[PDB]
């Protein structure tokens, strides 16, 4: 993902 | 027939020891192509099968950056985690993720997967309708929100149903004469006595692909639970795998115990018995 | 915060004949966290050039590496695999056994  | 393309990865944060230790691998079906580990002195995403070595210059730097990319995040979400499970600093954890696509026999999405997890537990995951996101718990409700926001899940499904489905099938091409073959299991029953009235016969499936298997005895076409022991489908280093079940039977009686194989590879299935 | 103990099993690649060139696997799997130390022996001694598997993981996110080296089956030598983890107190060895 682009952060969690 | 049905296909995946699968990428896992694993993140180790190391506290006052340096960078976390990032390892990556791909699969397509139980085959390993592809692995980046960040613990090399210029890290680069390397092939580990033949069939994928053709691949040119643009291809290993693309995905060589998407893996640093992959590594400057879950280096943030370890940070990140850490801080939602009000963890010490000191302690080392582990983040590990998977994602990929499932290709089914007409040839179109059948699957798509995209799972996180931390310290071994269940974090988060996309629903298998694609839409939406599951939450282990409060933390992951918080990714959740955030990933909502940023529409990740349909930016997610639309590699999944295009870049995802594209590269496997090119994979499958490329890699068809192993790839595309199922290799069925060779396999022998062996016999060791026990005592004076009680022997072991193992029954042995060897050099078998893909890893998928089933391997029961039976006694006079009874399901056996007893005096058994099972090994669960190991590989056997050689892109095939292994898999054996025993059971200890009446000294005299062998030729009531039947063992029972069934793999792609095979026809029908097999029915076995030791051989004196 | 679960932790899982490995499993361990020392096994050849091909079914073993004395005198003919193979593989010495140990595949230790279904551990957590995933550092370990992995060494196979060769009459109790550590033997060398020992590869290993790419980290990878199971459905239960626990782990598995395969350990694999060149040897040739003998009437003499005796094989082992000894493994350390966190989960465990101490080296844990298993024999080969040349039917399992
Ligand atoms: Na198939
Ligand atoms: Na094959
Ligand atoms: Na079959
Ligand atoms: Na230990």
């Amino acid at each position: 993902g682009g952060a969690i | 027939g049905s296909h995946s393309l699968r990428y896992f990865g694993t993140a180790v944060s190391r506290p006052g020891r340096g960078e976390p230790r990032f390892i990556y691998v791909g699969y397509v079906d139980d085959t390993q192509f592809v692995r980046f580990d960040s613990d090399a002195a210029s890290p680069r995403t390397e092939p580990r099968a033949p069939w994928v070595e053709q691949e040119g210059p643009e291809y290993w730097e693309e995905e060589t950056r998407r893996a640093k990319a992959r590594a400057q995040t879950d280096r943030a979400d370890l940070r990140t985690l850490r801080g939602y499970y009000n963890q010490s600093e000191a302690g080392s954890h582990t983040l590990q993720w998977m994602a990929g696509c499932d290709l089914g026999p007409n040839g179109r999405l059948l699957r798509g997967y995209h799972q996180s997890a931390y310290d071994g537990k269940d974090y988060i995951a996309l629903n298998e309708d694609l839409r939406s996101w599951i939450a282990a718990d409060m933390a992951a409700q918080n990714t959740q929100r955030k990933w909502e926001a940023t529409r990740y899940a349909e930016r997610f499904r639309a590699y999944l149903e295009g870049p995802c489905l594209e590269w496997l099938r090119r994979y499958l091409e490329n890699g068809k004469e192993t790839l595309q073959h199922a290799d069925p299991p060779k396999t022998h029953v062996t016999h060791h006595p026990v005592s004076d009235h009680e022997a072991t016969l193992r029954c042995w499936a060897l050099g078998f692909y893909p890893a998928e298997i089933t391997l029961t005895w039976q006694r006079d076409g009874e399901e056996q639970t007893q005096d058994i022991e099972f090994v669960e489908t190991r590989p056997a280093g050689d892109g095939t795998f292994q898999k054996w079940g025993a059971v200890v039977v009446p000294s005299g009686e062998e030729q009531r115990y039947t063992c029972h194989v069934q793999h792609e590879g095979l026809p029908e299935p097999l029915t076995l018995r030791w051989e004196p | 915060a679960i932790q899982r103990t490995p499993k361990i099993q020392v096994y050849s690649r091909h079914p073993p004949e004395n005198g003919k060139p193979n593989f010495l696997n140990c595949y230790v799997s279904g551990f957590h966290p995933s550092d370990i130390e992995v060494d196979l022996l060769k009459n109790g001694e550590k033997m060398g050039k020992v590869e290993h598997s790419d980290l990878s993981f199971s459905k239960d996110w626990s782990f598995y590496l395969l350990y694999y080296t060149e040897f040739t089956p003998n009437e003499k030598d005796e094989y082992a695999c000894r493994v350390n983890h966190v989960t465990l107190s101490g080296p844990r060895t298993v024999k080969w056994d040349r039917d399992m």
